[PDB]
């Protein structure tokens, strides 16, 4: 360690060895978590009140979606000390299969990424969480395909 | 014309009450869909004045006039207040505005 | 209790805005302070410096027609130096590959677009986030469509 | 005219429109920046000083018809550091633009796919960042700010 | 304290330029003596035809400048159509005008030039066609008074 | 439209002088560092035209316009000509371009 | 007026050189025992300027005027500079003062 | 005539802001040494306007013209305002002047 550098910061990436779950990690190469940011239950805990930049990306992969009725979601939520209800700050939905379902052929690997980012005023003790409804379609194979992070502006 | 603000320039002191009158000249605009907007002196953030509390709105359908009483004037209640109305005849529907400046001096 | 900061803005789509994109600031988890004004659906930069501009839109439709809709989303800039609308960020997305479902109707599709970048803005510059088809907006749930700038 | 000085390492490079089958990054164009020490060498950004940076890039893919079998669109921002001289992926995304529908006696139709990547990272002096795609033949830089790549020192 | 019992018609639109739109051409419909009714919708500064049929398209713009410091300035005004059958911008009506033919106000100034441009024609439009009236130099617009810049269609 | 090259398509005969004018619309670009590029018909080279002799360059800062007069025109001077200017405000430095093509026919050379 | 500083308000750039002149009006004060004192902007303690290096002094006893040329100017050397002289005639010994402020602006650093 | 003031006679009301513009005609005069003078109605001494606060000065170097916007207008700011500039070529140093008069009217007159 040479130069100090500061601000609450976090850039966590999904655990590749979790398969059917999205577990956030910080001890893996180009990942960061320092200066007060806590990771409790896959939740980032704000250490100080101020303006933050919140972002997250998720990559979905399925092997030839046979079901027209497929819905993929990705949302970053906030539970604050002032108002103790989970509300979505950033949200996105994506329909991966436009009915087109493989009939007389073989599998069709589809990939769908979703990216979210925004600036918010957060308070001390706020709990941020990035979650998806289909954690069985997670593709954490490669490296920077799924992540979640904040930086104090 | 197209709505006529009567008190054009008023100068009152902190702690008083000014009334602004607007009169409809278009027989298609209604005294029912009236709106108010304020612009604080030296700033172009024209906001919508809310109808309640210090801001009381009186409507008289007979004379086609609506007014806006502002109570407890402060030194920050100095700006330019405009009135608005929604007009509708046949296939056309539009709105109309006015203009008139307020300056409040503090004691 | 905690002191303010720097020019910031995070505006959200109006949920009760019938088929149109009106940006709002006086709603939970939204900001517009430290000089940034929202004029006629436009953000006005109050001071010279480097800003980060971003916006997301969610498009939803209840079926794939034959028209072949093209979804666009761009953040453009009008500067005092060059009085022409120029695009800073843009993206295009085609939602329908389907050969118009003739028996399996409805089937709601969702398509998002996200834009973000760093730019140098001048005093009085007007940024505008716009889309070509404001009739496919999904402003139903909170924070699905938004637009913001922050002075870095 | 002149108002405020401004500072910190920043870069926002945009693809060259007069390039064919290539993603060539340019800095000397209208709303593009490259100042405060950031160097653009071999289609690569060279970090001039250690700190926390914000990295982002967008790519727009377009084709006028659906091709055969499955084509995969890739977009990754990589980093080769002085500390570890091997290129590792910081951000990645994959996207399938053509879902079956291999045109066999049917009309072609232009598809568009954007891909965006962004995150905060700690970079050192002399690190070489590069944003690249696997199929530079589907690039749609026919309009402005549709493909770009940038960093800013926070 | 009056009464009204007026009927309606067929797709029509007559929109007027925004006066408080700094150096830009924003089309408005909620202003006196302006129309946008019977299905014609205004999206992204574009009119969307609500039904297939025979239409009359017209538009005028007024250009004003406060001096001629360039014998090489071009003012153009075009109504273009991007159609559902052919998703490409094609010109329906176009006109070009050179506002400054002289050798620039080299001495005294205050010579405001005014040059108007008018377009009109009848066309067959389909449902969902998007019409757009545009100019090349939106910095010379004279929207100071009323009915100086406008754009409209009417279903014949 | 960030500098506007005015004579888009011009057609002159061997033995002439064509003037190409460009006017700046970006208030950050300066008339001091101007460059011209010509691309000879059929090749993609865009070599840089030099300021001197057959290529005379006239600059006027008042109207923010520059021109490039080409005299004694031959048939080897037919190509697409671009004008350029160097812009700089805060931390940003860029340049701007235009466009305009020339076609030159000969004189038939009447043989006695 | 018993010592007169000529440059009251000065504005020089980092890397320049300002000359402050003081002229004696009391024929009892001598141009030999002159002193200079500066007060750094924002601080109250008045420090005494030393004779050497950046501070070169020109004295002319004929006109009873002394000056202080300041070279290699930075932006942290902006403050109120006063001149002084020691007077002595009979049983009296006193000193005299002046006044004059300098403001230095910086030149940034062109970041490509 | 060297230097042409554009606003000859103005009649603004108390609480407003007037800008007076001057254009240089001699290519020996510089927009760098520009000065403004006011002469209060009822007195003869021409005072030198100080640029700061209510008196802001703008410059445009391309056409060699400068202006002077005065904000927060009172009723005591009625007078004859002139602009000035310093010209210098070879063995010559001179200055040039213009002219433009201001009348500012006040309020009240609440007709009852």
């Amino acid at each position: 360690s040479r130069t100090p550098s500061d601000k609450p910061v976090a850039h966590v990436v999904a655990n590749p060895q979790a398969e059917g779950q999205l577990q956030w990690l910080n001890r893996r190469a180009n990942a960061l978590l320092a200066n007060g940011v806590e990771l409790r239950d896959n939740q980032l805990v704000v250490p100080s009140e101020g303006l933050y930049l919140i972002y997250s990306q998720v990559l979905f992969k399925g092997q030839g979606c046979p079901s027209t009725h497929v819905l993929l979601t990705h949302t970053i939520s906030r539970i604050a000390v002032s108002y103790q209800t989970k509300v979505n700050l950033l949200s996105a939905i994506k329909s991966p299969c436009q009915r087109e379902t493989p009939e007389g052929a073989e599998a069709k690997p589809w990939y769908e990424p979703i990216y979210l980012g925004g600036v918010f005023q957060l308070e001390k003790g706020d709990r941020l969480s990035a979650e998806i409804n289909r954690p069985d379609y997670l593709d954490f194979a490669e490296s920077g395909q799924v992540y979640f992070g904040i930086i104090a502006l | 014309a197209r709505v006529d603000q009567t008190p054009q320039t008023i100068t009152k002191e902190t702690g008083e009450s000014l009334t602004i009158n607007c009169v409809l000249r278009d027989s298609h605009c209604a005294t029912s869909s009236t709106y108010w907007y304020r612009k604080k002196s030296g700033s172009t953030n024209e906001e919508s004045i809310s109808k309640g509390g210090r801001y009381v709105e009186t409507v008289n359908s007979g004379s086609k006039s609506f007014s806006l009483r502002i109570n407890d004037l402060t030194v920050e209640d100095s700006g330019t207040y405009r009135c608005a109305s929604e007009c509708q005849y046949g296939l056309a529907e539009y709105d109309v505005y006015g203009g008139g400046t307020v300056v409040t001096v503090n004691a």
